[PDB]
């Protein structure tokens, strides 16, 4: 034994326990989701209000990469920030050499390879975040989810954090009851609902909802934060559904 | 085994805490600050009588306006002194002026936590840094291997420190003359020393605005020891 | 017990980290198979999309390394993509330096050498993947070369990889014991793919829909993967015989 | 991280010994015995090959005795591969000196440099020491004929007669008994062989289990010649000294 | 990252053993038997092509390798370690000899370079020893024919004939009986085949045996004519057919 | 060290009561060859700044890409990227001036002359110049290359000192700029008829006019000129 | 590069690697330094388990650092060669830049600095060596004798000993050396040095080496018979 | 060939009185025979009751002043808001200038 | 326990113990309070001496004219991080002629701290910081933890017994946020908040440290006689 004390060591069953322990930090984080829609993607996240002294609207968690990609994550927040900073460097260098903004699948592999690299040596620690990200490129909308192992796939909908089970089930319903498509504006409302429903598992504290989206028609393919009236509307839609 | 830069569960750096133990084994050094000057005194603690005691250099000049006394692993102090002298001289070259006593002390303390897997361990020596500058007058600092430095009106470091520090708590006041301070260092050294105090196994120094940092001759200290014997044999 | 944790010899001359990397190779619970035709090389792999929230078009363990070389991986996807990116970089560099396309067997050797280094150098862990490279080489013709975490590699008449590799292997051996030739004596790649799927069905004892398979085909001067609809057409022809 | 697997090859024990150096010396004590004897008119190097097979090609083999330059040779005891690394380094140092000063390197200077290299592996770098002990036989115009030894610690000393490898305690006692200052090379040859014959762990001593060499002034007029003995020549000297 | 294993992984134990080298030799003991025999007019090196699966094309896996036109090598132990050593050996024959002297190195010196590489893996930081023993056969003008063994430690020895791996102890005994200083190359090949049959379990034919010789110059393998002094490689790998021809008169 | 290959000529600008105007022709010269005719040399950054560039075009395209990357980077983790923490003309200029001086100090200059025109948060007009040497200066009127010799004299008749700015309207200023561009077309051998003009006003914002032409040209007197 | 912190503090505030370096010194052959009124003498023990030794060529225990300063040691022999080389280089470097040979104190301070540096540098172990550094400052006739140790502390001594059984010979010197009356002559000082060694040495054969250093670069090694005369003269005064 | 230097003209004048000091300079900036600006300030308040002007090549002059102002700021951080005396400022500027001894700031400085 | 030897090791529950031990050093530190209105932002800090002969350790550091912080924990780590902040504020001014937004300052500190939690050989920072500043979007207060977590707040406290002050501020939120244009009242409220963390000791003239920054107020520190007014 002692196989779990060092990163990059295979156990006798062929597992990297340090990566599996990184998942525990992710599972301990706040709930965050992504929904792929007809011409775009929607990202939403639960921000726990630790105290009244937190300035509302001011501790933003969702992060833009370039101008067309959104990223949200659950787990160790600084690890997520570090990953996004790398993502921004990768996006910058891609656009520098190739002119066009980085395609989403290309960007996904860039993060994937970087996260995977942190499972190859005992001199580094695996990332303590699962990252949901995506956006609009020249081949349409894309939504990805990336784990501490470096594993990622494309998704129709995705969820991570403490309320991932609840959110998954809710996402599975949307996929079944909308086999032809979901509109960007619908997805914003649905995102609000699913976070409110997933908040059951973090009920001790009340929370602040935060949504963003990239849509070819609604945002011109750029990533923007859902603010003001449209945000309040989605909050109302969500509040009516929990009663 | 375990990292050199590791924290304990109480939130302390093991290596720093262990170096503090090494300093408790060191010979006693005392400093007292007055409005007329700062006095620095040390216990030489020769390990054998064939050792020529005047080759024991535990009080050291850093510049004309700054002196320093040491306690602990005294070999570790040489590079700290070298750095301090360089910093003081360098500042004078860049700014055509004397460097503040605090700024010198801060420069020395920046070395402290430069260790890991840079040097391989913290310093095992504590310093009393005494000096004068125009802005803040006569000053005495206590520089530790943790990188923290405190200003003191009076301070004792080394093996007889808390016994001496309790004594300095009583005796120090804002109107102390330089001469009183000299006798007080001698008095308290005599109290905490193992062997009997004399001019060969203890050393005094001071720093005044007018004459700068001066180490006292064994003849001048002998006079002050005799004066101290007479004052105490008078009540 | 630290000879278990890094790649140094145990008292019986074994590298346990290499052995445990072989075990990681079957984590995905996927079986693959490669065979050679007259003019082509075919590789098929099981496709399993367990979650309904996944985009199944992005779920793949077959890679287009160069225009001529294809690679299928048996192992976790992060290590697979690590190997895929590297092989792509190597193949492109080879072409730049030496002025011709990197042969399948040469790339296999190169990746096998990289794998060997991880078994000798302590700071690098082995990759928990088995790489099967396929092409129609311009000198050697249809080619299958397979690499593992030990740094071992060899050419193949045909091969199989995964949890049920032995059943597929023995099934293939028995066919070649009959036919007495090195390949599938078939003109079109369509028929070689049909052979590949048929013999996997028999060996595994399972039936496949169009979404349960992944197919790669190597011909002279290009390697390509089949869409779900191209595979459906393959399945339909199999059923009607 | 990596600290966990570090043996720390360059640390003191609580008694003030270097573990790895001590253990390397233990390794060397199982190596074939090598003997060096210094006379007034030359030096003898004799060494026992470790247990031979009849299929080992002897006449083309070199395991013990190595030429560093025309005036200096070494006898090896320990890991042969480790010795070859150091030998090639020494050969290069000798040529660097000759290139710089246009004079052959003095024996001690060569010995000191090799010993300093060995020492470095015990103080820094975190690598294991070389598991090798040398006997240096050489000549220069300052001190004449010289014998030195160096071991994995990097300490070197001069000798009139010395052994390294297996059974040095027994061998040193026998040399201590029969060695005399006025001794000549042909007597020293006989002493070296007789000493190996008695200390050997083999049943008897034969030509196929020996390497032999001499450094003589025996060369037409004031100059020195090295002679690495052929197998037939070792067979002759064994007969001539009445051991077979 | 950065390789932070800058310390030795092979160290002396209290008894003076270098553990990792011993364990490397143990890995060689498990390895498939290979051997070499020196004749008056040539050298032969041979081994068993133990194929992992019958679907594997065993001709694509070369256990006997050309290092230079007049030098060849076979092994016992870990195949991948052998493969990279052959790559390094071929390169060092050029970088540290041919590009300097305009000719291929003599057998003993190439062996010396391979040995050095293997020694360094036994002392350098963050690496394990190579888990192979090599047999290197070759010819050069001034030394004639020669056969060397190289071990994990970096130690090398010249042999008249020897065997390494699985059944080496039995094979060495067999070779002691048959070897003499008057063997012609055909006699040595015949003995190599007889010796190798003992350690081989099942099929014993040209497709399961890999065998090469260092013999006469082959001008037909040179690839060009018109330079009398260039007469071609002495290393030749026997074909499957050539091996089977000699297995009848066996 | 290099030499400029494909180049752009004058950029001219001035302040008026509520903002700034800037203009530059659409030519990319290759020595005396008028190689490229559709080159935009005014690059707006956000909706409150316009950077006009003369000199080497390859270096202009590089600078163009730096400014485009500035906007991207400023929006990272910045909820007020389109409000209080948006890019100011003063920020953009100082960044360029830093780069230009750094490049000249490595003896590898960006072979350009640049004018940053814009309106600050508080409504103040911003107009400042920087070139390949890292030299900077401000004035009510600014012009590069030939414009410095021919346009400034004309623009300075309208705004001669700071106190003339409140008295100058956007229509008088624009008319002065357009007249100057005609004069440069008459007299600069590396100029073109086609040009772009941009106005940044503190009330009406950024107006960007493309495909303008020099018009009302006086050539008729040429017919009477005979011989030398 | 190899970086491990080998010299580190223990919970009781001790650096074990430096303390274990002192144990290596304790095991080394005995060395003693005694300074007279116009000379310094350096005496050294040679362990007598080795005969068949060639003393012509064998490394001598006292080493000249410059023409006016010498260095002897106790501890690891190979380690001492590194300090001696560094000291010799620094001595020539000092002459080259300052245009004056090193003072004995400066040279001591240098060697002591090297030793200290090896107690808080990564990837190195301390020197298992203590030294006695002796000589005369240029244009000065006052004798100098300093000691260094693995920790890097150094100091001046009227007389001092290091190595095995140094406690015994320090006992001797502590009651046989008068500060008021330093050994007034070469003969007198050499005798006191030889006596102190005879407390511990075994045979007075070629087991004792002696080196005398006088002012103005006058250094000479005494040979067997010359020392033998001192040994003879001492036992003839003992039986009484 | 690229010339990294230029001449922006201008003239400056510093006079020291009994209990005061003046530092004057014209506000004209030029290249060759053209006027760049009729009001480009050349004399600056650098804090701590110190005024400075670096005349000649304006890019170097701006860089130097900008560096010195920065030096005042860091003097305060590092030395407990101590006021930087004019003599200490002079010595500090010497080191800024000599740091580019082999690629000089092409300016004549007065404080 | 087996997983606390270095920062590069997760525990089986996904915790980083070296980071948590660094957090523990803050809890031992002397209390410091931060709070803001819409016009001003205030830091109040209880300074801790070694004994009666010693000076009181300074807790508040100026970063720029419009920004500064207070510390609790390892003071040398605060010196490293505050020095880094000074440089970043400085870079923003020299290169972009732009005052560094307090939020960006938070993001830069987070990223600097994070790198020391993911690599071998390093250690986490052992200090917590309260950063106040007035920029283009008004007054701000940030709380930095050496885990890398930075949080924007109306008010807070860190160090030993900070919980008392943190509850007081949570009650008074609606009142103190409105104290616009009256600096003295905002300080009074901060001094009243920090008083809820006192036991045994009370606020004296060499004990108390106050700093303020706002609309037309550069970041300035009040010590000694200058805080007599507020005791
Ligand atoms: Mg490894």
């Amino acid at each position: 034994t002692g196989y779990d004390l060092s990163n990059s060591v295979f156990s006798p069953d062929g597992r990297n326990f340090q990566v599996e322990y990184a998942v525990k930090a992710v599972e301990n984080g706040t709930t965050s989701i992504g929904i792929k829609c007809n011409d775009g993607v929607v990202f939403a996240v639960e921000k726990l209000i630790t105290s009244k002294l937190l300035v509302p609207q001011k501790n933003v968690k969702i992060q833009v990469v370039d101008r067309h990609i959104g990223c949200v994550y659950s787990g160790l927040i600084p690890d997520g920030r570090h990953l996004v900073n790398r993502g921004r460097e990768e996006a910058a260098s891609f656009k520098k050499l190739y002119k066009t903004p980085i395609p989403i699948p290309a960007f996904a592999d860039r993060l994937g390879q970087y996260v995977q690299a942190h499972t190859l040596y005992n001199s580094v620690r695996p990332f303590g975040v699962s990252t949901i990200f995506g956006g609009v490129d020249k081949n349409g909308a894309h939504l990805y989810m990336l784990e501490p192992s470096g594993s990622y796939w494309g998704y129709k909908g995705a969820a991570t954090g403490k309320g991932r089970q609840s959110a998954k089930a809710e996402l599975e319903k949307l996929v079944d009851h909308h086999p032809e498509g979901l509109s960007a504006r619908e997805a914003v409302k649905q995102a609000a609902k699913i976070i409110y429903l997933a908040h059951e598992d973090n009920k001790e504290k009340d929370f602040e909802l935060e949504i963003s989206w990239c849509s070819l028609s609604e945002t011109n393919g750029l990533h923007k934060f859902v603010k003001g009236d449209l945000l309040q509307e989605a909050i109302d839609f969500a509040q009516k559904e929990i009663n | 085994d375990r990292g050199v830069s590791t924290f304990s569960p109480e939130g302390r750096l093991f290596q720093v805490e262990y170096s503090l133990e090494a300093i408790k084994l060191g010979s006693t050094a005392i400093g007292i600050a007055t409005k007329e000057g700062v006095v620095l005194g040390v216990e030489k603690r020769a390990t054998s009588p064939l050792l020529e005691s005047d080759s024991i250099e535990k009080i050291v000049e850093i510049d004309r306006h700054i002196g320093c006394a040491m306690s602990g692993l005294t070999a570790d102090a040489r590079s700290m002194i070298e750095h301090a002298r360089t910093a003081a001289v360098t500042h004078n070259l860049y700014y055509d002026e004397d460097i503040n006593v605090e700024s010198l002390t801060q420069s020395v303390c920046d070395l402290a936590l430069r260790f890991g897997e840079l040097m391989s361990r913290p310093f095992g020596v504590a310093l009393l840094i005494a000096g004068h500058d125009a802005d803040d007058g006569y000053q005495l600092f206590h520089a530790e291997p943790s990188g923290t430095f405190y200003r003191y009106n009076a301070k004792a470091i080394g093996s007889g420190s808390e016994g001496a520090q309790a004594e300095l708590l009583n005796e120090w006041h804002s109107s102390l003359t330089l001469k009183e301070a000299e006798l007080l260092v001698l008095k308290i050294l005599k109290q905490v020393m193992e062997e009997k105090l004399d001019e060969n196994n203890a050393q005094l120094s001071c720093i005044t605005k007018q004459d700068g940092f001066k180490i006292y001759d064994n003849e001048k200290t002998a006079e002050l020891i005799k004066e101290l014997k007479e004052k105490e044999a008078a009540e | 017990g630290y000879d278990r944790h890094i790649t140094i010899f145990s008292p019986e001359g074994r590298l346990y980290q290499v052995e445990y990397a072989f075990k990681a190779t079957n984590q995905t619970n996927i079986n693959s198979l490669a065979v050679r035709g007259k003019d082509c090389t075919v590789v098929i792999s099981q496709k399993k999309v367990p979650d309904k929230l996944l985009d199944p078009t992005t779920v793949s363990y077959i890679f287009c390394i160069s225009r001529t070389i294809g690679m299928v991986v048996n192992g976790p996807i992060p290590d697979a993509r690590n190997a895929a990116l590297r092989a792509k970089a190597e193949a492109a560099e080879f072409r730049y330096k030496y002025g011709y396309d990197m042969p399948c067997d040469v790339l296999a050797k190169r990746m096998a050498n990289l794998s060997q280094i991880y078994t000798q150098r302590a700071y690098m862990r082995p990759l928990g993947v088995i790489l099967t490279f396929v092409s129609v080489d311009e000198e050697l013709g249809p080619s299958i070369y397979k690499t593992d975490p030990a740094g071992y590699y060899v050419g193949y008449k045909a091969t199989a990889t995964g949890p049920k590799q032995q059943e597929i292997t023995t099934n293939l051996e028995n066919h070649f014991k009959k036919s007495k030739i090195d390949h599938i004596n078939e003109e079109s790649w369509e028929k070689v793919v049909e052979f590949a799927i048929t013999h996997m069905i028999d060996a595994l004892g399972t039936e496949f829909s169009k979404n349960d398979l992944e197919v790669g085909v190597a011909t002279k001067d290009k390697f390509f993967t089949l869409s779900a609809e191209n595979i459906e057409e393959r399945l339909v022809a199999i059923a009607e015989q | 991280g990596s600290r966990r697997y570090d043996s720390r090859t360059t640390i003191f024990s609580p008694e003030g010994r270097l573990y790895q150096v001590e253990y390397a010396l233990e390794s060397i004590s199982h190596a074939g015995t090598a003997i060096g004897i210094m006379a007034s008119d030359g030096i003898v190097l004799a060494a026992e090959r470790k247990v031979t097979s009849t299929l080992l090609e002897q006449d083309t083999s070199t395991e013990k005795l190595y030429k560093l330059n025309d005036k200096i040779a070494v006898a090896v005891a320990g890991l042969t591969a480790d010795a070859e690394i150091l030998i090639n380094t020494a050969r290069i140092h000798a040529q660097n000196y000759l290139k710089t000063y246009n004079e052959d390197i003095p024996v001690e200077i060569l010995v000191r440099r090799l010993s300093d290299i060995k020492q470095g592996y015990t103080q820094h770098g975190g690598l294991r020491p070389f598991g090798v002990s040398f006997i240096y036989a050489g000549y220069d115009d300052r001190y004449g004929y010289q014998l030195y030894t160096s071991n994995p610690s990097g300490n070197y000393t001069g000798w009139k007669a010395i052994s390294v490898g297996a059974n040095t305690s027994a061998a040193q006692t026998l040399l201590q008994m029969d060695y005399k200052d006025d001794m000549k090379v042909d007597d020293a040859i006989e002493l070296a062989l007789k000493t190996l014959s008695k200390t050997t762990d083999s049943s008897a001593l034969t030509y196929d289990r020996l390497e032999f060499a001499t450094i003589r002034k025996g060369a037409n007029d004031g100059e020195v010649y090295q002679k690495i003995f052929k197998p037939q020549e070792i067979k002759d000297i064994l007969v001539k000294t009445g051991i077979t | 990252m950065t390789d932070r294993y800058s310390f030795s992984l092979t160290t002396f134990s209290p008894s003076g053993k270098l553990g990792q080298i011993d364990y490397a030799l143990t890995a060689v003991k498990q390895g498939v038997t290979s051997l070499g025999i020196k004749a008056t007019n040539g050298v032969v090196i041979a081994t068993e092509k133990k194929s992992s699966s019958p679907l594997a094309m065993s001709e694509t896996l070369s256990k006997v390798s050309l290092l230079t036109p007049d030098i060849g090598a076979v092994y016992s132990g870990m195949g991948p370690d052998y493969r990279v050593l052959v790559d390094k050996s071929r390169k060092v024959a050029h970088t540290s000899y041919k590009r300097i002297y305009g000719e291929y190195p003599p057998t003993k010196l190439l062996v010396s370079e391979v040995a050095k590489i293997m020694q360094e893996a036994t002392q350098s930081g963050g690496v394990r020893p190579f888990g192979v023993s090599l047999l290197i056969a070759g010819h050069d003008e001034f030394n004639g024919f020669s056969l060397y063994q190289v071990d994990p430690s970096g130690s090398y020895f010249p042999w008249k004939a020897t065997a390494i791996g699985k059944g080496s102890v039995a094979a060495k005994t067999f070779l002691e009986k048959r070897w003499n200083d008057e063997l012609e190359l055909e006699d040595a090949i015949h003995i190599a085949l007889l010796t190798l049959k003992e350690s081989v379990e099942g099929e014993f034919n040209g497709d399961t045996i890999e065998l090469a010789i260092i013999g006469d110059e082959n001008p037909d393998l040179l690839g060009y004519t018109g330079i009398p002094t260039d007469k071609g490689p002495r290393f030749r790998k026997l074909t499957s057919q050539e091996i089977n021809d000699r297995l009848e008169a066996l | 060290t290099q030499q400029p290959i494909v180049t752009g000529t004058s950029v001219i600008s001035m302040k008026y009561d509520n903002g700034v105007i800037i203009a530059a022709d659409n030519l990319g010269s290759y020595g005396s060859l008028l190689r490229f005719n559709g080159v935009e040399r005014l690059i707006p950054v956000g909706d409150n700044t316009v950077v006009g560039i003369s000199g080497d075009i390859s270096d202009m395209q590089h600078i163009e890409r730096l400014l485009k990357d500035l906007v991207t980077e400023n929006a990272y983790d910045n909820p007020l990227a389109d409000a209080e923490e948006a890019l100011e003309p003063s920020y953009i200029f100082e960044y360029l001036a830093t780069v230009m001086y750094q490049r000249r100090s490595k003896m590898n200059p960006l072979w350009n002359a640049i004018i940053v025109a814009g309106v600050q948060s508080n409504g103040d007009q911003f107009l400042r110049y920087v070139n390949l040497l890292g030299v900077t200066y401000s004035s009510p009127t600014l012009a590069t290359g030939f414009g410095a010799h021919m346009a400034n004299p004309l623009l300075r008749k309208v705004v001669d000192r700071e106190s003339d700015i409140p008295k100058t309207t956007v229509q008088v200023a624009e008319e002065a700029i357009v007249n100057a561009m005609r004069v440069l077309y008459y007299r600069d051998a590396r100029s073109s008829r086609n040009f772009s003009l941009a106005i940044i006003d503190k009330n009406t914002g950024l107006t960007f006019k493309k495909n303008l032409q020099v018009e009302n040209m006086k050539w008729d007197f040429a017919k009477d000129i005979k011989g030398y | 590069g190899y970086d491990r912190a080998l010299s580190i503090f223990s919970p009781d505030g001790h650096i074990f690697q430096v303390e274990y370096a002192l144990e290596a010194v304790k095991r080394g052959t005995c060395a003693v330094g005694v300074k007279g009124k116009n000379c310094v003498v350096l005496g050294c023990e040679r362990r007598s388990t080795l005969k068949l030794q060639d003393t012509r060529i064998t490394p001598s225990k006292v080493s000249k650092i410059d023409s006016h300063v010498v260095l002897s040691f106790s501890g690891l022999n190979a380690d001492s060669r590194i300090l001696i080389e560094k000291a010799r280089v620094e001595a020539q470097s000092h002459r080259l830049t300052l245009e004056d040979p090193v003072t004995v104190e400066y040279l001591t301070r240098y060697v002591a600095g090297v030793q200290q540096r090896y107690t808080q540098s990564g990837g190195v172990r301390p020197f298992g060596v203590s030294t006695l550094i002796a000589g005369f400052d240029p244009r000065d006739d006052e004798p100098k004798l300093y000691q260094t140790e693995p920790s890097g502390i150094y100091s001046s001594w009227s007389a001092q000993t290091i190595g095995r059984n140094s406690k015994t010979v320090r006992e001797f010197l502590e009651k046989n050396y008068d500060r008021k009356e330093p050994p007034a002559t070469v003969e007198e000082c050499v005798k006191l040095t030889v006596r102190s060694l005879l407390e511990v040495v075994q045979t007075g054969a070629k087991n004792i080496e002696i080196t005398v250093v006088k002012p103005d670069s006058d250094i000479v090694a005494l040979s067997s018979e010359e020392i033998n005369q001192y040994v003879t003269q001492i036992e003839q005064e003992k039986q009484e | 060939q690229f010339n990294p230097y230029g001449d922006n003209g201008g003239t400056i004048l510093g006079i020291a009185g009994e209990d005061f000091a003046v530092l004057a300079g014209d506000t004209r900036n030029i290249t060759d025979y053209s006027i760049n600006s009729r009001y480009e300030p050349k004399v600056f308040d650098c804090g701590d009751n110190i005024v400075m002007s670096a005349n000649g090549f304006a890019a170097d002059g701006d860089a130097l002043v900008k560096r010195f102002k920065n030096s005042v700021k860091w003097y305060h951080f590092d030395h407990n808001d101590k006021k930087l005396s004019i003599n200490s400022a002079a010595r500090n500027i010497q080191h800024l200038l000599y740091g580019k001894r082999f690629f000089p700031y092409y300016v004549h400085t007065i404080i | 326990n087996n997983y606390d030897g270095d920062t590069v090791t997760f525990s089986p529950t996904g915790r980083l113990f070296q980071v948590e031990y660094a957090l523990e050093a803050i809890k031992q530190g002397s209390v410091t309070v931060g709070l803001r209105s819409n016009t001003h932002a205030v830091l109040v800090a209880l300074k801790r001496n070694a004994d009666e002969l010693s000076s009181y350790q300074k807790k508040i550091i100026k970063c720029d004219e419009h920004m500064g912080l207070s510390l609790a924990g390892l003071a040398p780590d605060a010196r490293v991080l505050s020095n880094y902040l000074r440089q970043q504020c400085n870079y923003s001014s020299l290169v972009f002629n732009r005052k560094l937004a307090v939020e960006r300052a938070g993001h830069l500190l987070c990223d600097k701290a994070q790198k020391n939690t993911q690599s071998y050989g390093g250690r986490p920072y052992g200090v917590g910081l309260l950063i106040i500043g007035y920029d283009k979007s008004g007054a701000h207060l940030l709380e930095f933890q050496p885990s890398g977590n930075v949080t924007e707040l109306y008010g807070t406290a860190i160090g030993a017994r900070s919980q008392g002050a943190k509850t007081y501020l949570e009650r008074t939120l609606d009142t103190f946020i409105k104290i616009d244009g009256n600096p003295d009242e905002l300080i009074k409220a901060g001094v009243e908040a920090i008083s809820q963390s006192l036991r045994d000791e009370s606020l004296t003239v060499d004990n108390l440290s106050i700093a303020i920054v706002g609309k037309d107020t550069p970041f300035t520190i009040y010590d000694g006689e200058a805080v007599a007014k507020y005791i």
